[PDB]
């Protein structure tokens, strides 16, 4: 069989930067290389085939090249809605095989992360239990600090972190911290906070709400 | 006496090149190196050397042997050997009638694609002609083009609807009606082959010069073209990358048993009858070597001269050398190879010298299969018969010709494969079974390497001894035993065979030598006597 | 307007066998080899095998020998695919794809099939809202949100007012704890349309076939 050799499994770029992604197959392939596109929660979509030749509704921006064990993808102006997992496969000997895949992880400037925290609601307390939240929306980049605090204290226990993948328009991520607790806890505690440490300011983004009837 | 003796040879340059010329066919071509491919790759040299060293030589020699000694045809030294087994001189014959129904069609094809390849543009290049679809698609057209489960490439068309014309027929249930192009192109093929014979062994080793030395010069031509192009290294690599895999699964040196016992085609007796006519001191064991060596050589370098242009087509196309070398048989050299020819400069000169080297490689080859039956029956009906030898020649060509008019129908093709893997094939197979036990089994090898004592002054040595004794009926048993097992699931031009194709191979199969155990009947019901004596004057020769 | 549709998603015990169909459209069937491409999660895509709709002429791949079965149907031009002997491995999701003979390329894919080999209990998803609350302070933006937790396999659907109009949900990718997902979404939304007009949070479970919504209250 053939193996479809991708050896940087991530990329950084920036918007408007010349990108490019390089195959390295198992034998020489000769010009038959075919470039997916599938972006997140997408089916792959089609955009080379046969080394530098397009397919119809690609646009002019996406190219390829090389003749060999190698080949490339050539992106020239990388936009927002071009951010999605990009795949080299061989057509010419059976089976088809695929690359590992690279993704394309789109580079910009630091943006302040906006923090909301919520209450649980009624609906959840008429089932007995009760989860406060704690919202991090539009940052960059992905690697942030979340700490929570019941009263005064640092909560550790029942804190769940979930980070989106990069947005598609300001390409800013995007994570969730969730404090899942009983109602008996809950209604034995008044004022929440949750803080935030990001590298845009030293000081942690700080978030906190009253039980009693907000 | 009213006749003395029999005729010789014109010089020992000219049968050695026509035992040659006979071996040398298009299988060798075509069959070897696909076959050398798809199963172990170059490592497939290893179980073919040891099919042949075992199992071909001693069968090519052994029976190289009874003719130069014994001096009869196929029917009459079995008279003198097993007379119960004369049957098998004339099942032969039967056989010869089934085989010459479709190998000559074969080269009418080729002469047909030869008298076509005179015009400065070739047919199958440009898709504009009356006999092409819509679906017809070729190059120096518009790029960027996909190919379609429906489309097919001008060469393609041109094979399947024009010459052969098999668009016109539904399968082997309505094959109707006949091809009156190919049926001219076979009367001039049974005309060529009837000058070639007719006087006898004179001619058939005269024009042997021509139809045996050229087909080297033109493989030559063409391996200095096929290296020239560009990407030709896949092809090459394809056919010798080791695959040391494939030598675990039986079924590979079953495949290099049967390849290299049709390659040398013993059991026949036309090397019978090619040996009858020789010095009688003259030495059979150098002769064989080299003829077989030759043979296995010459499908070598065929090998190269097919997988150098298929390794450019696969160049021209992308890769995958097995996706261009899928369809195994005719289709190769007809449509493959053609195309791959219609692309590159001087394709006329190219194709003229390549239709022209099929024909020649078939045509000594017919020779010498007439050649066998021919000498097998004048000399079984000596002076009842020869009073012209033209006359019998004729009367067998014409018959033959007549038997090839199912061959020459709109799907003749499906008739060729039939034949050959269902019906012919096999009963070569058995009937070489039947000489191979007969010789060594009945008539005894010890004599055998008594009578070799006396030919060549020294008795063959114990390795070839032990190979006759048991080596060879083995070796040919493997291969019937394989076959009839499993027989193989026929498949032609996107069309499979109909269940009951077995039954009717076997029908013609079974029809062929019927003859043999109802001649053992008959002599055994005609000498009088306790059934004992009957197998012994049976046994004993006369 | 080349178009494969797949089927749903589907959850079935290990063991048992599934079958997944494609309905194609906007192109001649008879035309193009159907495929079938498998993806895991996280991983990169593999090739299945391919099926000639005319003869139906089936030509898969050794990894797959034995596994996956694909059919045709001429009359509805729709492809199908049984998988059996399911296993943990065989989660994932999987495609169905058009293919020519030459270059060898797929131009079309299907929407995608998500499969759930398991024998958790289905469970139905249960809706929280999240609503900001009344001590906070109202600026250019409010943000909303809604919670879902404790369902099995992973086939969710959360919309908003019918579709119209997110251009600034966020959606958080679900959690597995204890055999049972958890997930939640959020909404930014101007000061101007909040709380005058309804906004309602939908949240669909076709695995339990549960659609159960809910609007937020200040
Ligand atoms: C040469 C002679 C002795 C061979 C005859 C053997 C007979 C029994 C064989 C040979 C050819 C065979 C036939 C080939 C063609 C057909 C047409 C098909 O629609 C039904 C099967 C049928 C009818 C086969 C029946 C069996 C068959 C008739
Ligand atoms: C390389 N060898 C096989 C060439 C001999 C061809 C062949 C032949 C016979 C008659 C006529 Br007319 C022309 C050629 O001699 C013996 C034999 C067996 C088969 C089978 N099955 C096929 C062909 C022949
Ligand atoms: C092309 O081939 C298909 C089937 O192979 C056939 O249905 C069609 O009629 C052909 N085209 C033309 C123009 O005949
Ligand atoms: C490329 O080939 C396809 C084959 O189906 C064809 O439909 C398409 O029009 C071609 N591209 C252009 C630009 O013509
Ligand atoms: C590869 C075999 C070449 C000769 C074909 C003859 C048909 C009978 C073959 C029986 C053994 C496979
Ligand atoms: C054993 C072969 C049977 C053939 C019947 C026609």
């Amino acid at each position: 069989d053939i193996v479809m050799t991708q050896s940087h499994k991530f990329m950084s770029t920036s918007v408007g930067d010349r990108v490019s992604i390089t195959c390295k197959a198992s034998q020489d392939v000769s010009t038959a290389v075919a470039w997916y596109q599938q972006k997140p929660g997408q089916s792959p979509k089609l955009l080379i085939y046969s080394a530098s030749y397009r397919y119809t509704g690609v646009p002019d921006r996406f190219t390829g090249s090389g003749s060999g064990t190698d080949f490339t993808f050539t992106i020239s102006s990388v936009q927002a809605e071009d951010l999605a997992v990009y795949y080299c496969q061989q057509h010419y000997s059976i089976p088809r095989t695929f690359g590992g895949g690279t993704k394309l992880e789109i580079k910009r400037a630091d943006a302040a992360p906006t923090v909301s925290i919520f209450p649980p609601s009624s609906e959840q307390l008429t089932s007995g239990g009760a989860s406060v939240v704690c919202f991090l929306n539009n940052f960059y980049p992905k690697d942030i600090n979340v700490k929570w605090k019941i009263d005064g204290s640092e909560r550790q226990n029942g804190v769940l972190n979930s980070w989106t993948d990069q947005d598609s328009k300001d390409s800013t991520y995007s994570m969730s911290s969730t404090l899942t607790l009983t109602k008996d806890e809950y209604e034995r505690h008044n004022s929440y906070t949750c803080e935030a440490t990001h590298k845009t300011s030293t000081s942690p983004i700080v978030k906190s709400f009253n039980r009693n009837e907000c | 006496g009213s006749q003395g003796e029999r005729e010789t040879w014109g010089k020992k340059v000219d049968f050695l090149l026509s035992v040659i010329g006979y071996a040398v066919d298009l299988g060798n071509v075509w069959r070897f190196p696909y076959i050398c491919a798809q199963n172990g790759g170059g490592a497939f040299l290893l179980p073919y050397t040891i099919m042949a060293i075992f199992g071909g030589i001693p069968l090519f020699y052994m029976e190289l042997a009874l003719g130069q000694y014994h001096r009869n045809g196929c029917i009459s030294i079995w008279r003198k050997i097993c007379p119960i087994f004369k049957g098998i001189g004339y099942a032969i014959c039967i056989i010869a009638f089934y085989i010459a129904s479709y190998y000559n069609t074969i080269m009418a094809w080729a002469l047909y694609y030869l008298i076509s390849s005179f015009t400065d543009q070739l047919p199958w290049t440009s898709c504009k002609n009356s006999w092409n679809t819509g679906n017809c698609t070729n190059y120096f057209s518009e790029d960027n083009i996909t190919w379609t489960l429906h489309s097919t490439s001008p060469a393609e068309e041109f094979y399947t609807r024009h010459v052969l014309q098999i668009h016109r027929s539904k399968g082997l249930q309505d094959l109707g009606g006949i091809s009156w192009q190919l049926a001219l192109c076979i009367m001039l093929i049974f005309t060529v082959i009837y000058f070639s014979i007719w006087k006898g062994v004179k001619t058939s080793g005269k024009v042997v010069w021509v139809t045996a030395t050229f087909p080297y010069i033109a493989l030559s031509v063409l391996l200095v073209r096929g290296a020239t192009l560009p990407g030709a290294w896949r092809g090459v690599l394809f056919y010798l990358k080791p695959n040391w895999q494939k030598l675990l699964e039986t079924g590979v040196w079953i495949d290099a048993a049967a390849q290299i016992f049709f390659s040398l085609g013993p059991g026949f007796g036309v090397l019978l009858a090619f040996a009858s006519y020789n010095k009688f001191n003259n030495n059979c064991y150098q002769d064989a070597l080299v003829t077989s060596v030759v043979n296995c050589m010459t499908s070598f370098v065929s090998g190269f001269v097919i997988f150098t242009v298929l390794g450019y087509m696969a160049e021209m196309r992308n890769e995958d050398v097995s996706e261009v070398a899928k369809d195994a048989g005719p289709s190769l050299l007809f449509i493959t190879y053609a195309e791959a020819i219609a692309n590159m400069p001087a394709s006329t000169f190219f194709a003229i010298i390549f239709f022209l080297m099929l024909i020649t490689l078939g045509l000594d080859s017919s020779f010498a299969g007439l050649e066998g039956v021919i000498t097998a029956v004048l000399d079984e009906f000596p002076h009842v018969w020869a009073k012209r030898r033209e006359r019998f020649v004729l009367a067998v060509v014409i018959t033959c010709f007549f038997g090839s008019l199912v061959t020459l129908t709109f799907g003749g093709a499906y008739v060729v494969k039939l034949l050959e893997e269902y019906a012919t094939g096999p009963a070569v197979l058995t009937v070489a079974l039947i000489e191979a036990v007969a010789v060594s089994w009945f008539y005894g090898i010890t004599q055998f390497c008594r009578d070799v004592k006396e030919m060549l002054g020294f008795s063959p040595g114990w390795f070839w001894r032990i190979c006759w004794v048991a080596i060879s009926p083995l070796f040919l048993l493997f291969i019937i035993a394989s076959f009839l097992m499993s027989p193989p699931q026929l498949r032609l031009f996107q069309y499979n065979y109909p269940y009951w194709s077995i039954i009717l191979g076997y029908a013609i199969g079974t029809s062929s030598f019927i003859c043999i155990p109802t001649y053992i009947a008959y002599r055994l019901i005609i000498t009088p006597g306790t059934f004992k004596e009957r197998i012994i004057k049976s046994i004993t020769p006369e | 307007e080349v178009q494969l549709q797949q089927s749903g998603p589907e959850l079935v015990k290990p063991g048992a066998s599934v079958k997944i169909s494609c309905k194609a459209s906007g192109y001649t069937f008879t035309d193009y080899y159907m495929n079938w491409v498998k993806q895991s999660h996280g991983k990169s895509l593999e090739w299945i095998g391919n099926i000639n709709p005319n003869n139906g002429g089936t030509s898969y791949n050794q990894k797959f020998k034995g596994k996956a079965t694909l059919t045709v149907d001429k009359s509805s031009t729709t492809a199908y695919m049984e998988l059996r002997s399911l296993t943990s491995e065989d989660s994932a999701v999987y495609y169905c794809t058009r293919s020519p003979v030459r270059p060898y390329y797929f131009d079309y894919w299907g929407q995608g099939t998500t499969l759930t080999v398991s024998s958790a209990k289905t469970t139905p998803p249960s809706v929280y809202p999240l609503a900001p609350g009344c001590g906070d302070t109202t600026g250019s933006s409010v943000t909303l949100g809604c919670l879902v937790k404790g369902y099995f396999p992973e086939s969710v659907t959360v919309t908003w007012n019918s579709g119209s109009l997110s251009s600034s949900v966020h959606t958080f990718p679900a959690l597995l704890q204890s055999g049972l997902y958890t997930m939640s979404s959020s909404v930014t939304v101007p000061s101007s349309t909040w709380p005058s007009q309804t906004v309602t949070c939908s949240v669909a479970h076709p695995a339990s076939s549960t659609t159960v919504d809910k609007k937020l209250e200040p």
